[PDB]
RNA sequence: GUUGACCUCGGAUCAGGUAGGAGGACCCGCUGAACUUAAGCAUAUCAAUAAGCGGAGGAAAAGAAACCAACAGGGAUUGC
RNA sequence: AGAGACCGAUAGCGCACAAGUAGAGUGAUCGAAAGAUGAAAAGCACUUUGAAAAGAGGGUUAAAUAGCACGUGAAAUUGUU
RNA sequence: GCGUGAGCCCGGGUCGAACGGCCUCUAGUGCAGAUCUUGGUGGUAGUAGCAAAUACUUCAAUGAGAACUUGAAGGACCGAAGUGGGGAAAGGUUCCAUGUGAACAGCGGUUGGACAUGGGUUAGUCGAUCCUAAGCCAUAGGGAAGUUCCGUUUCAAAGGGGCACUCGUGCCCCGUGUGGCGAAAGGGAAGCCGGUUAAUAUUCCGGCACCUGGAUGUGGGUUUUGCGCGGCAACGCAACUGAA
RNA sequence: GAAUAAUUCUCACGCCAGGUCGUACUCAUAACCGCAGCAGGUCCCCAAGGUGAACAGCCUCUGGUUGAUAGAACAAUGUAG
RNA sequence: AAACUUUCAACAACGGAUCUCUUGGUUCUGGCAUCGAUGAAGAACGCAGCGAAAUGCGAUAAGUAAUGUGAAUUGCAGAAUUCCGUGAAUCAUCGAAUCUUUGAACGCACAUUGCGCCCGCCGGUAUUCCGGCGGGCAUGCCUGUUCGAGCGUCAU
């Protein structure tokens, strides 16, 4: 009766939605994410998988703050306004 | 509901007796406001609103 | 089930606002290559993971 | 109309800016309320109105910060958002005064034996 | 007896500060294999390598002799 | 940022395209296919048969032996003569 | 047409933007096989088959088209441990109305859980929220090169209650003990009847109630020697001071 | 704490307020899991008349279905009776 | 003699080889040194006159200010400027701002849009109750301040 009959009894959930990475990988009883390692302070990452590292490395998101640093560096991290501007 | 009641009074100068709310399947909130019986809702919907 | 939490309710709302065809005027722009919607989902075909 | 221009905003105090902001706000709400059951040339007025609101908020904010910076001039401690933001590492560096100090003994040596300007003939 | 010191140990949403995470191609350490070769196999080899852990920068590390030599003596470190 | 006795869409990176996307797995993880109308849409007005999809005329174009199932259009396999 | 041969050259048709001969240089350079890799296509073949769960028939209407669409009339099955009326887990709009070429419903289709456009979920009383269970994790401390392992009251200086404030600042008591998460079936304050929509209702409308918290005034009760009377009794009565 | 008023009287009546999230529909020979509109699997509440010891089998009421590709013929060999 | 099977050609099918093309890869060489508690990298939810995705942005939301240029955007529509001066644009540049819920993530928690405490202002008869608004409350360690403990210990 292993197989088709036993497959009918599957109506529970081992994993739920993680609060940090968003995948359905948070273990319900252990309360530990199988993907990012929440709630540890560091993020889970291993060198035996290069594919997994590249799926979430820097640059795969929005870069909301880090993408404006090269422009500020080139101009010397200056402050002020251009000469006789209005306002 | 406490914020809805104060806003309607400030905006249109209307009074209510009770307010019911729900959240729609599309993620937005809809509120039912019942006026005091001495004011006609049909009149308000024409003077204010449209 | 009728018992839901607010996080699951929020997810279900977004999944059905993302399930409409493309407007007609998109297909008449210069240098267009989009024909249809390639991410259409149906409750009888593919299961969304929560 | 419903389209204000930043040129005239810069020459006003806060009282005018606040009441202009209020008048712009009520008008935008009314057009939203009566937006349904019709459609026409009022459709672009809402776009002009919400952009006009952004301009007034910007001018109010800028005039406030200028006054605050004048207040904290010649003070030892300033609020965090008025302090310069260079970079975390750039903010921890030794100041130029401290990084260029020397001992008494090495200073006396530079007074009497610095590098010289010289040439060697062929 | 009163009062005043010293030493050690504590409280405070006391005044002012500072660390964690990301990145890790290259750099400084710790810990640590087996497949394989020996026509078998245990010392050996693969290798003071892969995987695991901690710490930095535009370079890091090393560095002004308790050195090399045995000469008619050289003279901090690094690289070809 | 500049280049090459490199590859030319089953090649070159898994990805020349809304690609680490769609999809599979409880999970760690696995992971594609898919480029080319014409110089210019000038992307077929009107009449007629049909319930409609469409057909027959008639038009545009250098070309429809280029009609969006779109450059060229091989073989396996199939229809008529 | 040429060459022993691998091959080379020309005529006819289709087509639309680049290509060759000779001497040197260079290589990811020559396919029938690997139960070879990717893609495409045959014979078999209009073949095997589309046979559990008793079953359909007449008239009319719609429509290009009706066995499996709608009305009426007959004939039947489920037979209250139901093919009935409601829920928990799981799904996520599948719910309602209007309309519709193709594709899907292994026959058909004017019908659809399919396709297009709009609409729909109303609470102080039903739940969650509060409590703890098996269990999980912080704090004091001890291991481990380290990611971290143990430890839950311990070999710890571990709390909370009141009063005025000129106005917070100031006074005075008690002390053995001192965190959180964990149940939509355990524990637990409080709502019933009638009506209403295409689609919600113990939630909307009408009538009639209840619980908790907070302020407070009338009536009544007690006290002229201060905090109620009655009954042998079991006890009764609208009240009828009470800190550590 | 009273002798003219006092009463921190658990008595009657009277004043004010009660925030936040779920609520549609199915729960299965088509809305869940088995690659699917699969004779499999998946926790509960309500429970009529007759025969009969009876929630046995058999017939009926309320409620619900008439849905599983069809038409014609009756050879061998089969499956079921 | 037809039909059927088989072979070749023309035209018509099925399928996407071949030829030519390329806003893409790959390898080498040269220049530079800049993330974060002043809240990063990553995640979620929203924002357009008509948008599902992709790109951009954050309730000031398909963007605001400032500087330069000098007449557009374009699938449709409307409207604005039309270069006087008060200036088109998904333009270029970028020194001033805004920046939802989270995340090392910080009042305690979180499978909950759950439950608290302190200070101030505004309403409801109110220091104590209810509602709205603004500002706050994690841990380890350093320097300083102030309040303390101990017959550890000095003098009087
Ligand atoms: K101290
Ligand atoms: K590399
Ligand atoms: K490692
Ligand atoms: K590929
Ligand atoms: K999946
Ligand atoms: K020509
Ligand atoms: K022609
Ligand atoms: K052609
Ligand atoms: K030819
Ligand atoms: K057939
Ligand atoms: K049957
Ligand atoms: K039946
Ligand atoms: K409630
Ligand atoms: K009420
Ligand atoms: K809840
Ligand atoms: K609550
Ligand atoms: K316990
Ligand atoms: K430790
Ligand atoms: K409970
Ligand atoms: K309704
Ligand atoms: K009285
Ligand atoms: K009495
Ligand atoms: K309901
Ligand atoms: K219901
Ligand atoms: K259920
Ligand atoms: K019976
Ligand atoms: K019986
Ligand atoms: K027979
Ligand atoms: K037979
Ligand atoms: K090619
Ligand atoms: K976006
Ligand atoms: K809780
Ligand atoms: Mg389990
Ligand atoms: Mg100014
Ligand atoms: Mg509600
Ligand atoms: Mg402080
Ligand atoms: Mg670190
Ligand atoms: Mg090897
Ligand atoms: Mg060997
Ligand atoms: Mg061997
Ligand atoms: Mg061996
Ligand atoms: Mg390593
Ligand atoms: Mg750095
Ligand atoms: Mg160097
Ligand atoms: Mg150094
Ligand atoms: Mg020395
Ligand atoms: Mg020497
Ligand atoms: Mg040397
Ligand atoms: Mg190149
Ligand atoms: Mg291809
Ligand atoms: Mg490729
Ligand atoms: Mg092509
Ligand atoms: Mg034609
Ligand atoms: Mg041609
Ligand atoms: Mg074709
Ligand atoms: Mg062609
Ligand atoms: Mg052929
Ligand atoms: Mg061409
Ligand atoms: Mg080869
Ligand atoms: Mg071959
Ligand atoms: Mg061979
Ligand atoms: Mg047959
Ligand atoms: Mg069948
Ligand atoms: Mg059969
Ligand atoms: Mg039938
Ligand atoms: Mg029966
Ligand atoms: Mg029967
Ligand atoms: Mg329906
Ligand atoms: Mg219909
Ligand atoms: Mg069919
Ligand atoms: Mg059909
Ligand atoms: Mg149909
Ligand atoms: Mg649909
Ligand atoms: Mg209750
Ligand atoms: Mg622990
Ligand atoms: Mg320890
Ligand atoms: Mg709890
Ligand atoms: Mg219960
Ligand atoms: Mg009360
Ligand atoms: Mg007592
Ligand atoms: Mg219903
Ligand atoms: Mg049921
Ligand atoms: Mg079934
Ligand atoms: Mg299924
Ligand atoms: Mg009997
Ligand atoms: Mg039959
Ligand atoms: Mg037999
Ligand atoms: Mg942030
Ligand atoms: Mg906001
Ligand atoms: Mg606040
Ligand atoms: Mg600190
Ligand atoms: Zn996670």
């Amino acid at each position: 009766t292993k197989g088709t009959s036993s497959f009918g009894k599957r109506h529970n959930k081992t994993h739920g939605l993680c609060r940090r990475c968003g995948r359905r990988s948070l273990h319900n009883q252990k309360k530990v994410c199988a993907s990012c390692g929440y709630p540890a302070a560091k993020t889970r990452k291993y060198n035996w998988s290069e594919k997994a590292k590249r799926r979430k490395v820097t640059g795969t998101g929005r870069m909301r703050y880090l993408s404006t640093v090269p422009r500020r560096f080139k101009n010397g991290f200056r402050t002020g306004v251009p000469k006789g501007a209005r306002g | 509901k406490a914020q809805i009641k104060q806003a309607l009074k400030k905006l249109y100068d209307i009074d209510t007796v009770k307010i019911n709310t729900l959240i729609r399947p599309d993620g937005t909130k809809k509120a039912f406001a019942r006026l005091t019986p001495d004011v006609d809702a049909l009149d308000i919907a024409a003077t204010k609103l449209g | 089930p009728s018992h839901k939490t607010f996080r699951i309710k929020q997810k279900l709302a977004k999944a059905q606002k993302q399930n409409r065809p493309i407007p007609q005027w998109i297909r008449l722009r210069t240098g267009n290559t989009i024909r249809y919607n390639a991410k259409r989902r149906h409750w009888r075909k593919t299961r969304l993971g929560l | 109309n419903g389209k204000v221009k930043a040129g005239q905003l810069w020459s006003k105090n806060k009282e005018e800016l606040t009441k202009i902001l209020g008048e712009l706000k009520t008008e935008l709400s009314q057009l939203r309320i009566q937006k349904i059951s019709s459609s026409g040339a009022k459709l672009n007025k809402i776009h002009d109105l919400r952009k006009s609101i952004a301009r007034v908020l910007t001018v109010i904010n800028a005039k406030q910060r200028a006054q605050l910076r004048l207040f904290y001039k010649n003070k030892k401690y300033l609020p965090l958002d008025l302090r310069p933001k260079l970079t975390r590492a750039l903010r921890r560096r030794l100041s130029k005064e401290d990084a260029s100090r020397v001992l008494e003994k090495t200073k006396k040596r530079l007074t009497h034996f610095p590098q010289r300007k010289y040439a060697v003939k062929a």
